[PDB]
């Protein structure tokens, strides 16, 4: 039994008059105390929200607005962790709309390096990587992978790695990971793999070892043979300590 | 908590209940038409509380008894739908009147209390007055209360029951009602004031002086006794103003409700009273056992509380001081594990005919002894296993009597424990 | 005496009802036509009403018997039994005041219960009889709300997530009621849900709620309660899971 | 700087009924809500029609004693709105108080404080009114305490509570009532003053001369003893001028925050020295609470003269007692007297037995002698749950019987926080 049965709570009457203007505004200390009180006094008391009759894709547009170009790094860090607790409390809402709202601004901002930042962007992908499976993720996050950053690269091939581990979609085969797998997937992965940078192309070592585990160590032989044999046993590496 | 509706049920119910509705219609200035004729606005205060016209119902299985009210005094005064009459009697069978014949009714009898309460602003509670040997009284009274009991479960149910005595009736199936009966009130009512045939004998032959006491004689102690104690409800006052209040300074433990009442002077039945009571001497018919309406001796148990309620024009310091004198100089004789459990209060209005007067309303463990009395007539006559096809042909299972039996003598242990009982 | 059941007089509606008892426990196992206390039971659930006490005990024995003689196949039409009877039962066989007036009531449903497949079908008719007036029919009918579950247990009920929110909704009021009994059987109630499911769901949406002192009494009850967090095994089984385990 | 007084009970209903009564005379203000004259807008608002309507609610669980307010000489003062009455009482017992009647009435009760404090700019904080042993004085405003700490929890609560004495009491179980109520109310008052009923008697009886003293006696007593506690506030004095600058002066604890009051002079309607009132207040036959506080050590106090007082005078008065007796202080206190005055002179009502004096004082000092009251009912408390006498009552009206308990805990700590301070 899923203890999610609880009654719903609604956080749109919580709202104060004077925060359209204080998150938009030039002050970052107004952006910041704008969201950091719907998030301590609005969000992080709830459990459940409403799936009930309520448009989430305003507030959740400029959360976006934030993540992506808001200049202020304390300012991303918690708006990410709202966008986490709408994902978290209000499950099997993000069927497109909302998903596809804060996705792609999410993937621009691996770019910050800042510890405590970058665990606040990661684990909100995480959020809409579990209520999202691969609706928009798995095409997207494999255009984040080509990006010209070096950061946001090793970060959303981490991300394809994270969500790969949890991949348990339903059926034998032919399902979206099959119908992309070589086309896409593994050209994009071979790419992370052959990088100028170690610690970069060790991240593709360890996606290359979670995607053998998923389809086949065999299945993959052809582009291992045109892979290095240095960088073969790298990849090996990892296929022998990872699970999904 | 305003109005109260009443009921009167059995012979001694009407006979009491309407004898009760001629004392306080006088003190409030009722005529029999229902009109006020008085002088006083500390009369119409609180008259909302028993009036509209009374807020009373009259049963009885014996139809007969419709007649004896109505061509009493006031008796025109009291709506013709709140009379609820049977076909036949109970004939002293409180199997009858609980299971039985009183059952076929007592349905009507609802119908009535219903319409009665529900014309009422908030209801207090309700008030019921019957004889404990009957068949009506005390078979069909009980069942109404429980039935009252789970219909408004959020008012007082107080009671008026007298007990059966070989000096007023020879009728050996008393104990057996009464002892039933009890065994129902001790679970359905919060409050209880015990009138003894036995004492109202012994008050009208040995203190009156009446070879031959009449139902009217014993009647007239009564309804004297009832307007004193109710002297609180009908007339503004800060102690013990309403039903809830009043048993909450009263009754201590749920099962223990069951009041001695006693009141002074004593007077016959519209005698010449020349010489009015000082204060220290009204005082002094309290513990005066001779002034129990229950046959008990206070001297011979514990008070657990006191409510006493003198009427008249008197001095408030002087009560207070004979009051809190005759508490400590008797001091062995009040519970001292409840302190402050005496309280006194005072009513301008005297009751008609005396110039003064005072009630005295006790929760006494001595009121075991009374107990004791019905439960060894009830052995006495169970032990033979006597007259039990009357009741066991109603329905009624033997078993009913053990029970009964075993649990008015924890009643009676009940109050041996506290009369026994120390703080240390 | 057959339509005496319905007779003016109590004490012959009393044989009526003795005569039925008599008959479900000495008629044939296989069934008369005189049998048809199933097709029409509005019959029985006017007679579990009787208006007289001593003659509705009589009734609800009666019913009892009737209600264990139909174990025997084919008696699918258990649905509209439980539809028709419990509410009567509930409403004034709980209620009622007397011993064994009450006992037999109680026995009666958990004969209906285990006629079900489930206890779902059950509690939804028996849940309403928590907002009556008399305290001692909400008092009592928690009671045996509570023990419909610690004998037989949530089985083979379809989506258990509205049917524990539908019981759960009360509680709260309960648990503050004024009667001392509706309340101390209300806790009663709260450690057989406990001890079928975890302490972590109650105490997110629950025993929040509750006064501390309560919620302490709650906790002390668990520690006495031993055994693991589902019992492994129901104290007592329903009717087609019997019949399976004999085949 | 508003303040919202509330009024629970009869007791607190019928004590208001004789401060507002006192408060309108002391601003010149009519019985029709008029004025042909702020500091003293702290507890009155006004309307554009040029009347001024007190900033207060009147709450009890039944009509009786508010239908004779809103029937009164004072009916024009008070908006409909203001008074709001139940049906059924509490009957004596702090669980219809405070969880059976209490809830119906409660969120009811809860929204009309908040059109007063809508009204209101700057509020300060509540001033309650209340009885111990009654039901609703104990139970429901045990509860509406606890609701104000939540609605409006960042500021203050005080409390004026009636303890209760023989000579007028009305229940047995006022004791149960007194201690409940505490227990359940010592967390979410900020400050209050207790008031011995027979003390009020006491001082009827001796210095009022009556022989039988009535409820309008007692109150009337004990409305210029309030109004000699808000004077600061409604007049713009130097000393107490904010409900927060009571706990400051006076609370150097939170849970020992219930001052001793000690009022002179009353004299009988049938002048003294500055110094002469000041060696009443340290005469216990003037003590609002009745106990010994030569047997105590002082935590505070202040002294709140009005009249015709010389500042110099206040400090010869000082100096004397200072000198001449030996009152005994805590260590880690303030071993200085405060002081603050107002030159307007009491006020006492046309017709009442108390006479009008030139100056009067009124001094406010939190000793530890009246945890002496406190073991009083303790006392009788212990004796009656002993025997769990009267206690099914409370148990059969939604309340725990462990709750008793509890309170009576919170009733001997608190008792021990008494002793510590005064070694
Ligand atoms: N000094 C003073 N004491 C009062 C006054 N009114 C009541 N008391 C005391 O308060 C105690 C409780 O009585 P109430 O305040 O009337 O009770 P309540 O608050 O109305 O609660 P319930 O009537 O039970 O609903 C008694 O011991 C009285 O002595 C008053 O006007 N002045
Ligand atoms: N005090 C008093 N007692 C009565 C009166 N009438 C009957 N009793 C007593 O009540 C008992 C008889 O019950 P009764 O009320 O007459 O039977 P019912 O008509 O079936 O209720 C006996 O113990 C009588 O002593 C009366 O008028 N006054
Ligand atoms: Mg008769
Ligand atoms: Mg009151």
């Amino acid at each position: 039994d899923p203890f999610e049965l609880l009654p719903p709570s609604v956080i749109l009457d919580k709202f104060p008059a004077d925060f359209q203007t204080r998150i938009s505004s030039t002050k970052w200390k107004d952006r910041v105390e704008a969201l950091e009180e719907i998030h301590n006094n609005v969000l992080k008391p709830v459990k459940k929200l409403a799936h009930k009759n309520q448009d989430y894709s305003d507030y959740l547009r400029v959360l976006a607005n934030v993540i992506q170009k808001d200049a202020n790094v304390q300012a991303v860090t918690i708006a990410a962790n709202s966008v986490q607790l709408l994902c978290n409390s209000l499950r099997s809402n993000f069927t497109r709309s909302y998903g596809a709202i804060v996705l792609v601004p999410l993937l621009e901002r691996t770019k910050e390096k800042k510890p405590s930042v970058n665990e606040a962007i990661c684990s909100a992908l995480d959020a809409v990587a579990t209520y999202c499976g691969f609706d928009d993720c798995l095409e997207e996050t494999l255009n984040y992978m080509k990006h010209k950053t070096p950061q946001v690269r090793i970060e959303c091939t981490k991300f394809l790695t994270r969500m790969l581990q949890g991949w348990k979609s339903d059926g034998p085969l032919q399902n979206q990971l099959l119908f992309k797998l070589l086309p896409e997937v593994t050209t994009a992965v071979l790419k992370i793999v052959n990088d100028t940078q170690p610690t970069t192309r060790n991240t593709g070592f360890e996606c290359f070892a979670t995607l053998m585990k998923l389809v086949g160590e065999r299945e993959l032989a052809d582009p291992l043979e045109k892979l290095d044999n240095l960088k073969k046993k790298k990849i090996y590496e990892y296929y022998e300590k990872v699970e999904v | 908590m305003r109005e109260i509706v009443h009921i009167q049920a059995g012979q001694c119910g009407n006979q009491i209940g309407a004898k009760f509705w001629e004392v306080i219609s006088d003190e409030h200035g009722i005529d029999p038409t229902g009109s006020y004729h008085g002088d006083s606005d500390l009369q119409l205060e609180r008259i909302n509380v028993y009036y509209n016209v009374p807020r009373a119902i009259l049963v009885d299985l014996e139809p007969g008894t419709m007649d004896s009210v109505r061509s009493g005094p006031f008796g025109q005064i009291f709506r013709p739908d709140n009379f609820v009459f049977g076909q036949s009697g109970a004939g002293n069978n409180w199997a009858k009147g609980h299971y039985t014949e009183g059952a076929e009714l007592v349905d009507s009898v609802l119908d009535v209390v219903r319409k009665e309460s529900e014309s009422c602003d908030c209801l207090q509670g309700f008030q019921l007055t019957h004889s404990l040997g009957g068949g009506t009284g005390s078979g069909m009274g009980t069942l109404l209360i429980s039935k009252i009991r789970e219909e408004y479960p959020d008012r007082i149910m107080n009671t008026f029951s007298v007990v059966p005595s070989p000096k007023v009736s020879d009728t050996v199936v008393e104990p057996y009602n009464a002892t039933l009966s009890v065994h129902q009130l001790v679970e359905n009512t919060d409050e209880t004031y015990c009138i003894d045939n036995e004492a109202l004998y012994d008050i009208c032959f040995r203190t009156l002086k009446l070879t031959t006491p009449t139902y009217g004689d014993l009647n007239h102690l009564v309804s004297a006794t009832m307007s004193g104690v109710t002297t609180c409800l009908r007339f503004p006052g800060q102690l013990n103003a309403d039903l809830r209040k009043l048993a909450v300074n009263m009754v201590p433990f749920p099962r223990l409700h069951f009041f001695m009442p006693g009141f002074a002077p004593l007077t016959s039945r519209g005698s010449q009273q020349y010489r009015a009571l000082t204060v220290p001497e009204l005082t002094q018919q309290m513990f005066d056992a001779k002034n129990m309406m229950a046959a008990c001796d206070p001297r011979h148990g514990r008070y657990l509380t006191v409510a006493a309620v003198f009427r008249g024009r008197m001095s408030m310091k002087e009560v207070d001081e004979q009051m809190l004198n005759v508490q400590n100089k008797n001091s062995s004789y009040f519970v001292e594990w409840i302190p402050n459990n005496v309280k006194t209060a005072v009513c301008d209005i005297p009751p008609r005919g005396l110039k003064m007067s005072a009630t005295f309303i006790g929760n006494s463990t001595a009121i075991q002894e009374l107990f004791k009395r019905i439960s060894e007539q009830f052995t006495a006559m169970f032990r033979r296993k006597a007259f039990l096809h009357w009741y066991t042909g109603e329905g009624m299972d033997e078993m009913e009597f053990t029970e009964a039996e075993s649990n008015m003598n924890d009643l009676v242990s009940e109050y041996q424990q506290y009369q026994d009982a120390t703080a240390d | 005496l057959e339509q005496r059941a319905s007779h003016k007089v109590w004490k012959a509606r009393l044989n009526a009802y003795q005569e039925l008892n008599n008959l479900f426990t000495k008629s044939s196992v296989i069934p008369n036509d005189v049998a048809n206390y199933w097709l029409d039971p509005e019959l029985f659930a006017s007679y579990i009403v009787d208006s007289n006490v001593v003659a509705q005990e009589n009734a609800i024995i009666a019913l009892h018997t009737l209600l264990e003689y139909i174990s025997q196949v084919p008696n699918v039409s258990t649905s509209k039994l439980r539809l028709q009877w419990i509410p009567p039962l509930v409403e004034k066989g709980l209620s009622s005041s007397r011993a064994a007036t009450k006992a037999k009531a109680t026995d009666c449903i958990m004969l209906l219960t285990q006629s079900d497949t489930s206890i779902q079908q059950t509690v939804n008719l028996m849940l309403p009889s928590l907002s009556n007036k008399l305290p001692r029919l909400v008092s009592s009918c928690v009671k045996c709300l509570a023990t419909i579950i610690e004998e037989f247990g949530f089985i083979n009920v379809s989506d258990i997530n509205i049917l524990l929110s539908e019981i759960l909704e009360p509680l709260p009021k309960l648990s503050s009621h004024a009667d001392r009994n509706v309340r101390s059987e209300t806790m009663n109630l709260i450690l057989q849900i406990y001890k079928w499911f975890g302490k972590e769901l109650l105490q997110e949406l629950l025993l929040e709620k509750l006064k501390p002192i309560q919620q302490r009494d709650l906790s002390r009850m668990f520690e006495k309660y031993e055994g693991t967090i589902p019992p492994k095994q129901q104290p007592r089984l329903f009717q087609w899971q019997k019949e399976q385990e004999q085949e | 700087r508003e303040c919202i007084s509330i009024h629970v009970g009869q007791a607190g209903v019928q004590i208001g009924n004789a401060c507002w009564e006192l408060y309108c005379l002391e601003h010149g203000i009519q019985p029709d809500g008029q004025m042909p004259s702020d500091s003293f807008n702290t507890f009155f608002s006004e309307t554009g029609a040029g009347k001024h309507v007190p900033r207060a609610v009147f709450v009890d669980l039944e009509p009786t004693v508010i239908d004779e307010v809103r029937t009164g000489t004072y009916r024009q003062l008070f908006h409909p709105e203001q008074l709001i009455t139940g049906k059924e009482d509490a009957a004596n017992n702090y669980a219809r108080g405070h969880y059976t009647i209490g809830k119906e009435i409660i969120d009811l009760v809860l929204d009309r404080i908040r059109k007063l404090a809508d009204q209101c700019t700057g509020l300060q904080g509540f001033s309650v009114f209340h009885s111990f042993g009654g039901g609703t004085g104990s139970g429901f405003t045990s509860l509406l305490m606890e609701r104000l700490s939540v609605d409006y929890g960042k500021k203050s609560k005080l409390e004026f509570s009636i303890y209760p004495a023989p000579q007028v009491s009305t229940a047995v179980v006022e004791p149960y009532n007194s201690i409940l109520t505490t227990h359940t109310t010592l967390e979410h008052s900020d400050c209050a003053f207790m008031v011995d009923n027979e003390a009020i008697y006491d001082i009827c009886r001796r210095n009022l001369d009556i022989e039988r003293p009535t409820y309008t006696n007692l109150n009337r007593l004990i409305g210029q003893i309030v109004s000699s506690i808000t004077a600061s506030l409604r007049f713009d004095g130097a000393l107490n001028v904010d409900l927060t600058e009571f706990q400051t002066n006076l609370v150097p604890y939170p849970r020992a925050h219930f001052p001793l009051a000690t009022y002179a002079p009353v004299i009988s309607a049938e002048q003294l020295s500055v110094a002469e009132i000041t060696n009443a207040c340290f005469e216990p036959a003037n003590q609002m609470v009745k106990c010994d506080p030569r047997h105590g050590k002082y935590m505070a106090c202040c002294l709140l003269y009005r009249g015709d007082v010389v500042p110099k005078d206040v400090n010869a008065a000082i100096a004397t007692i200072k000198t001449k007796r030996t009152i005994q202080f805590v260590d880690w206190c303030p071993t200085g007297f405060k002081v603050g005055i107002n030159y307007e002179p009491p006020t006492v009502v046309p017709g009442g037995d108390l006479a009008k004096v030139q100056r009067a004082v009124c001094m406010l000092s939190n000793t530890t002698a009246i945890a002496e009251a406190w073991a009083r009912l303790d006392h009788k408390f212990d004796l009656m749950y002993a025997k769990r006498a009267f206690v099914h009552w409370y148990v059969g009206e939604g309340m725990e019987e462990g709750e008793f308990s509890e309170a009576r805990e919170d009733m001997a700590a608190l008792e021990k926080d008494y002793e510590e301070v005064g070694v």
